[PDB]
């Protein structure tokens, strides 16, 4: 009886549902079955066996117009919302730039990084871009990544700091890949006046 | 001053970060493009619209 | 007089729709079975008479109205049915036998001699397929089709293609009213042997023919519960095939046009499961015991009558939040959660010994483990928990309730 007693369960009995969070369940559902989606993955899957090279067709040109147009033909094929197909494109392209070789990169890095960027705001301007997926497809990569990417994803407006942190599952992995940075940073902005500039910039932002 | 400023700025950002949002989802077809889409807009139109370019 | 019946019909059938359209579910079931019995009448009235050439087109026309309406209220339809369309045919037929396709055989030569009611007559047709294809007949209902067009198509063994050359042979011209005409009524055909072709070559290992009968479900009308369904089938097409990220899409359209998002959500585990995705399966299924706590019709006939209540084979199977809850717990335990997996164990075996005052929760179907083998499972996971003294509780309540079980009980509480 002191079996019973100490088996006798409570949180089990469960009626009435919230139609919220009907939602909320579909939606972290939703959430859930694109997380672990993956781009590249469908593409050699419809199409048999991505950069904007095999979008754009072996260095054809390098036109903003051209490249959407693309995207939409890609996506026309894929049947996946054009947004995401660029997303994932733009953070494959950030990935290879960023591993080409510590925190800042600052000779062509950032003049790849710009004119990118300066498609990026292109494809937001023609609303061709998730930026959801995409803080998604940055935290798949989560370690390639140097705080300045970040930062000038930060001051051209493609991303505030604020959503990229708050659309990552694990908040500890985020934290403690900040605090690594920060601490190399912080030991950086002593190595050339120069550096110092950019890398005070950011810590203040 | 500037405690009006950052009043004003800081009133623009959530806007702006929550319509930036909104248009994802619209790039998603997450939520709809029925309506309330509409609706919600045409509420930050008129909360904007009140105190429109305060001019000195 | 023939205006009489015919006002009658015109009223019951307003009168019908009306119920359909408006009303409280208690005052729709009154007026419609009130046009009910208006019809039963109307149908003794007209049975009464010997044949009527005039009649006929309006007698069929009423033992359609008649049979629909019974048919979606019963929610499903009987064997009366089938003796009313036998009624109504040998009626035809004694104007100027043996069995049903012997009957249809002699009535659609008696058509080829063109009496204009063959709108009633290829309603009928949709009527009697209807039953055929809610009680598996598909050798007999392409048999009748064969019959109605050329029987030059004779090799066209499929049904979807018959069904397609099958054409309704008026707009359906101002006569007597109906619920439903004989578009609107293949319209329903083409969709539910689409539906049931695809999950028959699905269960029976068939993940390539499926998509093609699959896409011509959604390719004609599919209300939404019907698209629902259709996309969980894709995903498990896929899933089978080992192509994953096709499976996601239709299964994420799923999500967002239904209102019922288990099916898929089980479907996900699997493909999480498919994969190693052991923490995203985990979660899925989480998700989906939460979801299955959480929860309308038309006097014509819809879609959902002519589909089957699913197999335990099926994709579109779901049990009840205690069958999924174990399953939860076990997927937990074999992975290696053994703490979540205890605590989802108690959460479980308390819901089915603690309700006796609640509704109480079904069995997960015959093939499913027996009571003792449960009550085992959760003392495995209190023990991989290190919960040892709740493993002794459970095993002394199994001995005091009531073989292998037995000693495997003494073994567990060795082991705590």
């Amino acid at each position: 009886r002191r079996a019973w007693a100490e088996l006798l369960a409570g949180r089990v009995k469960r009626e009435k549902y919230n139609p919220e969070r009907a939602q909320k369940l579909k939606e972290s559902a939703v959430r859930l079955l694109r997380s672990h989606q993956d781009l590249n993955a469908l593409l050699l899957e419809v199409e048999g066996p991505v950069i904007d090279c095999d979008s754009s067709e072996a260095y054809a040109n390098h036109s903003s117009s051209f490249i959407g147009s693309a995207l939409q033909d890609q996506a026309s094929r894929l049947g996946v919302p054009v947004g995401i197909l660029s997303a994932g494109m733009v953070a494959s392209s950030v990935g290879q730039i960023c591993t080409a070789p510590p925190v800042l990169l600052t000779v062509e890095q950032r003049k790849k990084l710009s004119s990118l960027l300066e498609f990026a705001q292109y494809l937001l301007a023609h609303s061709m871009f998730s930026r959801l997926s995409f803080c998604q497809e940055l935290w798949k990569i989560q370690s390639s990544l140097l705080l300045e990417a970040v930062w000038h994803l930060h001051v051209q407006g493609i991303v505030s700091l604020q959503e990229l942190l708050e659309s990552h599952p694990d908040m500890h992995a985020v934290g403690s890949w900040l605090f690594r940075n920060l601490c190399c940073l912080c030991e950086q902005m002593e190595a050339s006046c120069q550096h110092a500039d950019v890398a005070r910039a950011m810590l203040s932002d | 001053r500037v405690q009006y400023l950052r009043q004003i700025h800081a009133n623009h950002e959530t806007l702006l970060r929550e319509v930036q949002t909104l248009r994802d989802r619209l790039c998603t077809e997450d939520e709809a493009s029925s309506c309330a889409t509409a609706q919600r807009l045409l509420q930050v139109y008129r909360q904007l619209r009140h105190p429109s370019l305060i001019l000195l | 007089c023939l205006d009489l019946w015919r006002e009658k019909n015109d009223r019951l059938v307003r009168q019908a729709k009306v119920a359909q359209n408006s009303g409280l579910t208690l005052r729709r079931q009154q007026l419609a079975q009130d046009a009910l019995e208006g019809l039963r009448g109307l149908l003794h009235s007209l049975q009464g008479l010997p044949a009527a050439v005039p009649v006929l087109p309006l007698e069929l026309t009423v033992t359609c109205n008649f049979i629909i309406l019974r048919a979606s209220l019963a929610q499903g339809f009987t064997e009366d049915q089938a003796q009313d369309i036998q009624r109504s045919l040998e009626r035809v037929l004694e104007t100027q036998e043996q069995g049903l396709r012997e009957l249809w055989d002699s009535v659609l030569r008696a058509s080829c001699l063109l009496p204009e009611l063959l709108s009633a007559l290829h309603r009928l047709v949709g009527l009697q397929a209807a039953l055929w294809l809610s009680a598996d007949r598909l050798g007999d209902l392409a048999l009748l089709l064969e019959t109605l067009n050329g029987s030059q198509s004779g090799a066209s063994k499929d049904l979807l293609l018959l069904l397609k050359t099958w054409s309704p042979p008026a707009e359906e011209l101002d006569a007597p009213l109906t619920l439903q005409d004989a578009q609107g009524l293949k319209d329903v055909l083409l969709t539910a042997f689409a539906y049931r072709q695809g999950l028959q070559e699905l269960i029976t290992g068939n993940p390539d023919k499926a998509l093609s009968s699959l896409h011509e479900a959604a390719s004609g009308l599919c209300p939404r519960p019907v698209l629902v369904q259709v996309y969980t089938a894709l995903g498990s097409c896929h899933r089978k095939m080992g192509n994953p990220q096709r499976a996601l899409l239709y299964l994420v359209a799923a999500l967002k046009e239904g209102s019922a998002w288990g099916p898929p959500l089980l479907e996900a585990s699997r493909l999480y499961q498919q994969l190693g995705d052991t923490t995203a399966e985990l979660e899925s299924l989480e998700l989906l015991v939460e979801a299955l706590n959480v929860p309308a019709p038309q006097f014509l006939i819809e879609v959902e009558l002519l589909l089957p209540p699913p197999d335990l084979a099926s994709p579109l199977h779901c049990g009840t939040q205690s069958q999924t809850k174990h399953i939860l717990a076990s997927r937990c335990l074999q992975t290696g959660r053994a703490g979540d997996a205890a605590e989802h164990y108690l959460d479980l075996l308390a819901l089915l010994l603690d309700s006796s005052e609640p509704r109480f929760s079904p069995p997960p179907s015959p093939p499913g483990p027996c009571m003792p083998e449960v009550f085992l499972e959760a003392a495995v996971a209190l023990i991989q928990a290190g919960r040892a003294q709740d493993a002794l509780t459970l095993c002394e309540e199994l001995l005091s309730r009531t073989p292998l079980w037995v000693s495997a009980t003494h073994l567990l509480q060795g082991q705590a």
